[PDB]
């Protein structure tokens, strides 16, 4: 119990010249008594300058409390000092728990509070650990493991290899993830084969949202006003999947947030300072998809009013057996209809009921 | 031959699209002239000529298959001129003149090859100062270039669809800037013309007999703007004349208000509208060294002073008038005879950042000339050195620099053609004086990024495949 005012007297003595080990003793105390000594652990100065357990105790005590305003600021100050004393400290930090506390502290509504100096020192520590781009890839992978989509964009803006490794994208779609994360990943670089495997995985665990988000890059050409789902072996079709692929002019663009961009910009600044110091979709290709039946499409679904403007519907090399009549009467602008290499057994007479059929195959 | 190219997909942004195959089954239609004469074996130089024939067929959509003629004349097709130059280069009779295959791939790797759509050379080479487009989406898709060549003006009219143009003097003195108004309810399309003697005139394009003039300003006409209505006039004496869109058809209408925002020592040069729809009620402009914003009710909203900019940057460059303005979430200002562009915030009315084009240009006079910005977060900086700078609004970093096509960018605007497509016109100087107009696709930056990613993916694929081979 008396160790509290003892450490207070030590803090009183830290200002006298030539204070020199004393680090080990107070380290053992802070390891023993968690709460009150940590509030006074700011007395920790540059001592020892390489025990990984020291930084481990530091960051574990930080995240263990993580809810008293000024003690986290003091800890960040001490951390900045130590990393200024040694750059190898960075690797150890990212190794032990650094991300686990940084993300939790800056995602917990860090903005909307008059903590300008807090965010400044925090982004300084960010830019400081931003070196050693391998550690940046590690930070990206760990931020993607967590469902923390707020700083994946920040990590990408600073420059991060989304193809670092089983790539990142397949890992993201393997777990129940958020659309913003997969969208930010797909916008940045991504190997087409990796995106393909990701689509296979997401097909295995049906999720219309991420499926549409993937198809919005894999098989959509806004220029040609066409969909090019040719040979993706997608065992079926769902109108919800192609839902967000059609224009839907009622949708618009709105900047939901910019905090990630501001963050990235300010960490880039701190790093620089430290270095110095109509138009419908008129084509829909579904060839070689190994389909079995195309009745999910139409049925008065969302896609049903975005098919009346279709002017070409290729369906070759699949495995169909029949063509639903409601699909025909809905498709009121088809001109080219390709059904070759399917498995049909008798000609449906009503295929000629369409308004503008001109090339039946 | 085009029969020897196998396509694997029709998706533009695909990793692999075309492949080469030799089925083992030269042909008269697709043989090199050196091979046609029977001089020697094909060697490797001829293959470039065959590839040029393939380019000529792809450009013309195979029209030749169903002493080579002009691709645009013989068959209807868009210009696409960089590849026209490439075809003319690699179809030369002299086998030494044929560029090597690596050179062909290198000059094909440029995003300028895809984004540059047209190019026009004015033969009379009259020194042009201003140019405005016509929003009429009909077949009357042209530009209304104006220039000061004699004691009167030189009123040009370049027809994009026909590439022919007519010039003559109709405004009694040197002309500076132009603007167009289209009244769809009145079916009226009127262009307002100003001279340096201090008069405003209108000239209806639908009939050259319909000419009009407005109230004289004592200084020289300096600027114009169409607010979709209120026609704005920014003169050298700081006046802000508001002309009713309707009445000014007849000769001699009158301004509804006169807001003496500035004076002769700081003339008003440029105005613009908020790109964000939430501020479509406030209009902005840089009156000399004064960034003024005002309402749609002809009432001032703010008056900012630029003179504080000397304490941070160089006072010499900061002691200049404002040439171009752009209104976004952040305000971007370019000053006369200065290589820096000033970034301001519309809320705090305080300086936020500076961008030095000198660093990027020397990385390759550097004076900024004109600005155009799009909601796609891509910024275009036209430099007096004939360079175009591409900057992104998200990170304020470099994208690409465009040069070696004109000697000095004069005016750069945004417009739309009759095919509803969005393009950008870049008027650049060519002193050996020659005036060249170039039409650039509005998807230039996204195209650069896509092409970079695509070529990187292909290089990685080839490297991995060759490594697995060894
Ligand atoms: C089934 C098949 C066998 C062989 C080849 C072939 O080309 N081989 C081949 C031969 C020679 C050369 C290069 N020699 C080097 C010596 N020189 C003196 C001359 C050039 C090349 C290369 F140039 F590649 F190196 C490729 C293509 C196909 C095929 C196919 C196919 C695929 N897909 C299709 N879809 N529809 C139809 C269709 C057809």
């Amino acid at each position: 119990g008396i160790q509290k005012c003892g450490l207070k007297v030590i803090s009183s003595i830290v200002h006298f010249p030539d204070a020199l080990g004393a680090m080990d003793s107070v380290l053992h105390t802070l390891q023993m008594y968690p709460d009150d000594q940590e509030i006074q652990c700011l007395g920790l100065s540059l001592i020892g300058y390489t025990g990984h357990l020291l930084a481990k105790i530091l960051v574990s005590s930080l995240y263990r409390f993580k809810d008293v305003a000024e003690i986290q600021t003091k800890g960040f100050q001490t951390i900045l000092a130590i990393l200024k004393l040694s750059a190898s400290f960075s690797k150890l930090l990212v190794h032990h728990s650094f991300d686990l506390v940084i993300f939790h502290q800056m995602s917990s509504n860090i903005m909307e509070q008059k903590d300008q100096q807090f965010l400044n020192l925090c982004c300084k520590c960010f830019a400081k650990v931003a070196m050693d781009d391998y550690l940046k890839n590690v930070m990206l992978e760990r931020a993607c493991d967590q469902n923390n989509s707020i700083m994946v964009e920040c990590l990408l803006l600073l420059g991060a290899d989304a193809n670092q490794a089983s790539s990142l994208i397949c890992q993201v779609c393997e777990k129940e993830s958020s659309p913003k994360l997969v969208e930010l990943l797909l916008n940045s670089g991504s190997r087409e084969q990796d995106v393909r495997k990701a689509l296979t995985i997401s097909i295995g665990k049906g999720d219309s949202q991420i499926i549409s988000l993937l198809l919005r890059r894999l098989a959509l050409d806004v220029a040609n006003n066409s969909i090019c789902l040719g040979g993706f072996c997608i065992g079926k079709v769902e109108p919800s999947w192609l839902g967000p692929l059609f224009p839907d002019k009622t949708s618009n663009l709105r900047k939901q947030t910019n905090i990630a961009s501001t963050l990235a910009r300010m960490v880039i600044r701190y790093q620089m300072k430290s270095a110095v110091e109509r138009e419908y979709i008129t084509s829909l290709d579904l060839s070689a998809n190994e389909l079995r039946d195309i009745d999910a499409l139409s049925q008065k679904c969302c896609i049903s009013v975005h098919l009346e403007h279709l002017e070409k519907l290729e369906l070759h090399q699949n495995a169909l057996t029949s063509f639903p009549q409601q699909l025909c009467e809905t498709l009121k602008s088809l001109t080219h209809l390709d059904l070759h290499s399917n498995k049909f057994t008798s000609f449906p007479s009503y295929l000629l009921k369409m308004s503008c059929i001109a090339n039946l195959d | 031959k085009p029969h020897n190219v196998l396509l694997f997909t029709l998706y533009p942004n695909a990793a692999i699209i075309a492949k080469i195959a030799d089925y083992g089954i030269g042909t008269p239609g697709f043989r090199a002239p050196e091979v046609a004469r029977g001089n020697v074996i094909y060697n490797q130089q001829a293959d470039v000529y065959s590839f040029g024939l393939l380019l000529y067929d792809i450009l013309t959509t195979g029209g030749r298959i169903v002493k080579l003629p002009d691709p645009v004349k013989e068959y209807g097709c868009a210009p696409w001129p960089m590849v026209e130059k490439l075809i003319k280069q690699c179809l030369k009779e002299n086998p030494q003149e044929r560029p090597t295959s690596a050179q062909v791939f290198d000059i094909l790797n440029s995003a300028e090859l895809v984004c540059l759509t047209r190019r026009i050379l004015l033969p009379k080479n009259v020194i042009v100062e201003c140019m405005v487009a016509t929003h009429h989406n009909s077949r009357n898709a042209s530009i209304w270039l104006g220039c000061g060549h004699t004691d009167r003006g030189q009123l040009s009219f370049l027809d994009l669809n026909t590439e022919g143009y007519t010039s003559e003097e109709v405004a009694d003195s040197r002309i500076l800037c132009l603007a167009l108004v289209h009244l769809p309810v009145e079916k009226e399309s009127w262009i307002v013309s100003g001279t340096q003697s201090g008069t405003l005139l209108v000239i209806n394009t639908e009939d050259g007999k319909k000419r009009h003039t407005l109230e004289k300003m004592t200084d020289s006409v300096t600027c114009l703007y169409c607010n979709s209505n209120f026609l704005l006039v920014g003169t050298a004496d700081g006046k802000l004349a508001i002309f009713e869109d309707k009445t000014v058809k007849l000769k001699g209408a009158a301004p509804l208000k006169i807001l003496n925002i500035g004076n002769v020592s700081t003339p008003l040069m440029c105005l613009s509208e908020s790109t964000n729809s939430t501020e479509r009620n406030v209009m902005w402009g840089g009156c000399g060294t004064k960034i003024f914003s005002f309402s749609n009710d002809f009432t001032i909203q703010k008056l900012i002073e630029t003179r504080t900019s000397q304490l941070f940057s160089y006072a010499a460059f900061s002691d200049s008038n404002i040439i171009t303005v752009v209104v976004d979430t952040a305000l971007y200002i370019a000053k006369q005879n200065s290589p820096v562009v000033e970034v301001w915030d519309k809320k705090t009315e305080k300086l936020c950042g500076l961008i030095d084009c000198v660093h990027f240009l020397r990385e390759v006079s550097g004076r900024v000339k004109t600005l155009c910005l799009q909601k796609n977060t891509a910024l275009w900086i036209g430099t007096g050195g004939g360079h175009i700078l591409l900057l992104d609004l998200s990170t304020r970093r470099l994208i690409r620099v465009i040069y070696n096509f004109c000697n000095s960018v004069r005016v750069m605007m945004t417009a739309q053609l009759g095919s509803l497509k969005n393009v950008m016109l870049v008027l650049g100087y060519n002193r050996k004086i020659q005036s060249c107009l170039t039409v650039w696709d509005i998807n230039l930056p996204h195209e650069v990024q896509n092409l970079e990613k695509h070529i990187e993916v292909r290089k990685e694929l080839a490297e991995k495949m060759r490594r697995t081979s060894v």
